[PDB]
RNA sequence: UAGUCGGGUGAUUAGCCAGACUCUAACUUAUUGAACGUAUU
């Protein structure tokens, strides 16, 4: 359309993307340029000329949160507490957003992960719903990516609804763009309390 | 009563009326619009014959519409809104959920029984075709869930009506405080120069919201922007500049700019060339010394060319 | 296989603890607490009383089921006497010692209790002033509950001739006393430890400057 | 170092840690914790990253909780510099208790729950104080709410009671303030930090002293 | 696996394709499919179902399409529970079927005399031996006892427990609803074999032997 | 420093130039309906 192709002309990655889908060359290349440019600083370190990080992160009746919001940095956030005070809560909720992610890239419509009926709900809260909601940062072309992950009590009889549309989007443009022609891949990775394990050396993965 | 008043203005039976109007929340037409990026919006249309009934019922019974209600107002609009909020250097922005299809004929009872201002009377046996003029059913086999459309022409006026109480109390407290404070539709827009007033605001319109609706309405929590002249304001698409002027912008303005230019070389089609008069004359509405300068820039001929 | 005295020694040198048994253990003591064996002695001695009665009015339908509850009285007169014979604490005054020594020296944890919910018994805390399920609880507050719980337990099975069986001997090797605790804690749990268990010898490893500062330089 | 042995007729990984060859089983639990976080995503870089001349340097997000997990305090100063050298263009997202990692670490990357939140806080900030290249002792009381000195043991409110009470005698020492010291001494030995802070109290306290009656003759 | 599975429960899951093991290696489109199209008489003349795979990192994904063995299968399930009706069977006998023979039989949980049991693990490659062996034990124990004995015991005694509480023992009154309770089950459990419209174990047992003396020739 | 605002230039959604701003802190949105601006009459 003639408006997907102004914003588009404009820098927007979406509009080309979507103009991309429509007419199956220069879309595509917009879309692979927008992923793959960058340039090497005075350090000699390459840098995306569109970085991806979260931006924000809302809890509402989580765990131990009626409401909280945190802003975080692009490059190092560190949050800091006594024991109880929902340090592992506020991992754990990006973690789950960012199972959305993974699960599109791998797949077409696949599913991330969600917060649990029995346990993620605040205990005292009237409401008997939970909301994660994060806006994510990919270049001055997709300035917002906002999900939402959302989970009602169990035996509540009205059921709260995920919004994980943009997440599936976004996952969608690295997964066919890639098929196409080889682009690079953002990692997402968590490593919990749980990371120390004894070591076993014999026992072996077939799975994959 | 609301029968006779609507045959009256329609010039049909009350017979005629009252027979449509037992299906009349089954006559919306549903289609998909697309959105300026990815995906569509759902809109629900009332049929044409239904259209005119809504229209009549809005022309024969005024509601009362509080004066910080931008939108959907006879001589206000986008301008108005963003040029309350102008002069003031902190800026809160606040989004409801859901707005209009969490409308329902309960919220908007309770509206009537509760409003202070003077609503219209409606007689117990009018309240039932009442429902059915004004409340879509979107489930053909649940006939119990009706629901304001944004599509009905009707829609606009019931809303800011079951808005009115809200408004009042809201505009009062703010008031108190030295806050500014808009309605456009579901877009609720705070301004202040005094520092961390703001910051009071969004648990105030929780508790409100739940003391008027209960949880019919609720804040929409990811929507919830603070701003300053540290950052870029918006207020309904229009930019707040750091001189406390109304602007579009740098990036329309630029591209405004590059369309002239086109046109100025014959580049620009049939299509654009028409894109961009309309975009001219709502840029001469918002800015108008914008115009002045691309006059300047251009030459009167050329702009006078293209505007002729 | 929980209410047996030397389950006290199953997997205690094994690393973890077994930290399932306690709360099995701890249900178990709770649902003994709210019903005695002897009142179901007496009842089941009225049972077959009542059924000695029946069987004697020329009703031989019911001598099958008379002897299946003599049987049934016999064994509980028998797991009394073994509970009579094994001089054994009350199982109301185990639940309190190790309820007190969890209080004590778990910091955020003020209550412990039993609660049936739906059809299930549940384990609650008041952690923070919050009521809460174990799995509620944070990594660092289950681990060290999990340690002074087990220890406790093993503690109150070895020693039932202890008025407080805490106060029994013993060897006790911690790897990283400091394993997750917030420094504030860190300057409390030796203390908390030693107080509680106060003739045990521990053994114990850190990497904590906060720890060191609540012990003797004899110790280290 | 790292690397594959094949001879002995299975697949063993080694390692040279701390100058002696070693099976991947031989590390130390801190070691091997901190060595399996590097390798996996190392390893995932590698993979998802194949355009890159540094596959390292691609785009993600990293969760790291407990990053102290096990590290002894020389380890916790260098823990952050290493990875953040080493991944520039990761986003990570860490949960610390230690002071010295924060000692490495600037006040605008902390976020701070306020001591008695009870989860109605709405916005999570930055500490008052800079942490990087702040003293650890200042970091556990300004930041961290902890007192420098244990404060379930007596021994650590003596030099604050030895001072109250050299205040307290116009800055004589009287016979309460003489046993206070001696048991000070006793304790803590002849060059302790406390022992010599307790000195400084003495003479700055007779140097304000003979001022003052040089000011009153 | 498909077919299995919605007989047994509405919604139920068979079996997918594997993306390691299933996919060939060097395929160009990176998926696989499995077609099949069945004949259901000439009312349904192609009952067609595809199971399909994509590998990792496809730009679409292939989805199997199920839902006409689905909807076969759902017919077959509704039908019967209404009125009971013959079923089909759907068995695999690989070369696993060849293992040896544990003579420790399991006494009878229950499971084997349900009709559905005939679905379990039919499909695994093996069969269940085993599970015939305590079936065909369970037959001749029904056979060689009388019928509705247990119910006719039963209710003697439930008469005599209830003339106990009539003669003005209250302390009996639990036993007696317990004794009511097992009598209904039984006679449910009865009624709802009678309601099933079931073969007689007897005559269960006869074709069984008949067919296994016919088929294996060493055995008469 | 960074982000932001935007007067100018620039076959012009880019780039470059000039000036400014900084409550922890914008993410530019939706039609055929409603309102507003323009055109038509
Ligand atoms: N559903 C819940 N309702 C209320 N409080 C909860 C709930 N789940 C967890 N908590 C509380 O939240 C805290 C969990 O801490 P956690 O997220 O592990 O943070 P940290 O790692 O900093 O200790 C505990 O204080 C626990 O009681
Ligand atoms: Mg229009």
């Amino acid at each position: 359309t003639k408006q997907y192709e102004r914003k588009a002309k404009g820098g927007n990655l979406l509009s080309a993307f979507e103009l991309y889908q429509r007419n199956s060359g220069e879309w595509f290349e917009m879309c692979r340029d927008y992923i793959q440019d960058g340039h090497v600083d005075e350090s000699g370190i390459f840098r995306p000329d569109n970085a991806f990080y979260l931006r924000r992160l809302t809890l509402k009746d989580f765990r131990r949160f009626s409401l909280l919001e945190i802003k975080l940095e692009e490059d190092l956030t560190v949050i800091i507490g006594n024991n109880g005070k929902g340090k592992t809560s506020i991992l754990y909720a990006i973690a789950k957003t960012l199972s959305w992610f993974v699960a599109n890239i791998l797949k077409e419509g696949g599913s991330g992960q969600r917060l649990s009926e029995m346990t993620d709900i605040k205990n005292d809260a009237e409401d008997r719903y939970s909301d994660v909601s994060s806006t994510f940062f990919f270049g001055k072309g997709l300035k917002s990516v906002p999900i939402r992950l959302s989970r009602s009590a169990l035996g509540t009889a009205e059921r709260r609804d995920s919004e994980v549309k943009p997440a599936k989007d976004l996952a969608d443009i690295w997964r066919v763009i890639n098929e196409v022609n080889t682009i690079n891949l953002p990692t997402f990775a968590l490593y919990n309390v749980e990371r120390s394990q004894p070591f076993n050396r014999n026992i072996k993965d077939n799975t994959g | 009563s609301v029968i006779r008043g609507l045959a009256a203005v329609l010039r049909q039976s009350d017979s005629d009326i009252s027979a449509f109007l037992v299906t009349a929340p089954r006559k919306y037409k549903v289609y998909k619009i697309p959105k300026r990026t990815t995906g569509f919006r759902v809109i629900a249309q009332p049929a044409k014959g239904l259209k005119d009934i809504q229209r009549a019922f809005v022309q024969l019974y005024s509601l009362p519409v509080h004066d910080a209600s931008m939108a959907y107002m006879k001589g206000k609009g986008i301008r108005d809104n963003a040029a309350a909020h102008a002069g003031n250097q902190y800026l809160l922005k606040a989004d409801l959920e859901d707005f209009f299809n969490s409308i329902t004929p309960a919220i908007f009872w309770r509206c009537i029984e509760m409003s202070s201002a003077q609503t219209p009377q409606f007689e117990p046996q009018d309240k039932l075709f009442i429902e059915k003029i004004l409340f879509w059913q979107p489930i053909k086999r649940r006939k119990t869930k009706l629901i304001l459309s944004v599509g009905a022409p009707s829609s606009p006026v019931i809303s800011n009506f079951c808005m009115y109480e809200f408004d009042n109390r809201i505009h009062a407290a703010c008031k108190k405080v030295e806050i500014t404070y808009t309605r456009y539709a579901d877009d609720l827009t705070f301004s202040s120069n005094i520092p961390d007033v703001l910051k009071a605001v969004p648990s105030t319109l929780e508790v409100l919201l739940k003391d008027l609706f209960g949880s019919a309405l609720r804040l929409n929590h990811s929507k919830t922007v603070f701003s300053s002249k540290a950052h870029n304001r918006h207020v309904t698409g229009i930019t707040i500049n750091n001189e406390e002027t109304l602007s579009l912008g740098r990036d329309r303005k630029r591209f405004i700019k590059h369309l002239i230019n086109q046109y100025k070389y014959g580049l620009l089609d049939n299509e654009d060339k028409a894109y961009l008069i309309g975009l001219l004359a709502f840029a001469s509405h918002i800015e108008p010394s914008f115009i002045t300068r691309m006059n300047e820039k251009y030459s009167l001929e050329l702009m006078e060319r293209l505007r002729g | 296989r929980r209410e047996e005295r030397f389950d006290a020694y199953s997997q205690t040198l094994g690393g973890a603890g077994r930290f399932d048994h306690f709360v099995e253990w701890y249900i178990y003591l709770h649902k003994r607490t709210v019903s005695d064996i002897s009142s179901s002695i007496k009842e089941l001695e009225q049972q077959v009383n009542d059924l000695q009665r029946t069987v004697d009015g020329g009703m031989v339908s019911v001598k099958s089921l008379l002897e299946q509850m003599k049987f049934k009285l016999s064994e509980a007169i028998e797991r009394n006497d073994a509970a009579v014979s094994s001089r054994v604490l009350t199982e109301s005054v185990q639940k309190s010692i190790v309820e007190k020594a969890i209080c004590s020296v778990v910091p955020s944890i003020s209550n412990i209790w039993v609660e049936m919910i739906t059809g299930s018994d549940l384990v609650k805390v008041t952690n923070d002033g919050h009521d809460v399920t174990i799995d509620q609880l944070s990594d660092g507050q289950r681990v060290f509950l999990s340690l002074v719980a087990d220890l406790a337990r093993r503690m109150v099975m070895l020693n039932p001739l202890l008025e407080n069986p805490l106060e029994g001997r013993g060897i006790v090797l911690i790897d990283e006393i400091e394993l997750h605790l917030h420094p504030k804690w860190q300057q409390e749990v030796i203390l908390n430890l030693r107080s509680a268990f106060p003739n045990i010898q521990f053994i114990i490893t850190t990497h904590s400057p906060i720890v060191l500062s609540t012990i003797e330089k004899r110790c280290i | 170092n790292i690397w594959v042995e094949m001879i002995t007729g299975s697949d063993l990984v080694k390692v040279t840690n701390d100058g002696h060859d070693v099976t991947i089983d031989q590390l130390s639990d801190g070691q091997r914790v901190f060595l399996s976080l590097v390798a996996d995503l190392a390893r995932r870089m590698v993979m998802l990253n194949p355009l890159l001349e540094n596959p390292l340097e691609g785009r993600g997000i990293v969760l790291i909780d407990e990053i102290e997990l096990h590290l002894h305090p020389k380890w916790q100063q260098e823990v952050i510099l290493n990875l953040r050298s080493a991944f520039p263009n990761i986003q990570f997202i860490i949960t610390t208790h230690s002071p010295i990692v924060l000692s490495t670490i600037e006040k605008r990357c902390i976020r701070e729950f306020e001591p008695n939140d009870d989860g109605d806080q709405s916005f999570l900030d930055s500490p008052d104080m800079q942490t990087k290249g702040s003293e650890n002792a200042q970091i556990l009381e300004q930041v961290m709410n902890v007192h420098s000195t244990p404060p379930g043991i007596a021994e650590s409110h003596w030099l604050g009671n030895f001072e109250l009470l050299l205040l307290d005698n116009s800055g004589e020492l009287d016979n309460h303030s003489q046993v206070l010291y001696d048991q000070i001494k006793a304790h803590f030995g002849i060059d302790s930090i406390e022992l010599k802070k307790a000195d400084s109290l003495i003479r700055i306290n007779k140097m304000k002293n003979k001022l003052n009656k040089i000011r009153a003759e | 696996s498909w077919f299995v599975a919605n007989i047994l429960k509405e919604g139920g899951s068979g079996q997918r394709l594997s993306e390691m093991t299933d996919i060939k290696n060097d395929a160009e489109d990176r998926y696989s499919d499995v077609s099949s199209t069945f004949f259901f008489g000439k009312g349904l003349k192609s009952v067609p179902i595809r199971l399909s795979r994509s590998a990792l990192g496809t730009a679409e994904r292939r989805d199997s399409e199920v839902k006409p063995a689905k909807d076969l299968a759902d017919i077959w399930r509704v039908i019967n529970e209404v009125n009971t009706i013959n079923l089909p069977t759907f068995a695999l006998y690989n070369v696993e079927r060849s293992q040896p023979f544990n003579r420790n039989i399991k006494d009878n949980t229950g499971r084997r005399e349900e009709r559905f049991d005939a679905y379990s693990q039919t499909l695994g490659g093996a069969g269940r031996f085993d599970h015939f062996v305590e079936w065909y034990i369970y037959l001749h124990k029904r056979t060689v006892s009388d019928i509705s004995s247990s119910i006719k015991e039963l209710e003697q005694q439930v008469n005599d427990l209830q003339r106990t509480v009539d003669g003005g023992m209250v302390s009996v009154k639990s036993l007696l609803e317990q004794m009511k309770f097992k009598l209904s089950e039984a006679i449910e459990r009865n009624d709802a074999a009678v309601s099933s419209r079931v073969l007689t174990e007897s005559v269960q047992k006869s074709i069984v032997e008949k067919a296994i003396c016919s088929v294996v020739p060493s055995i008469s």
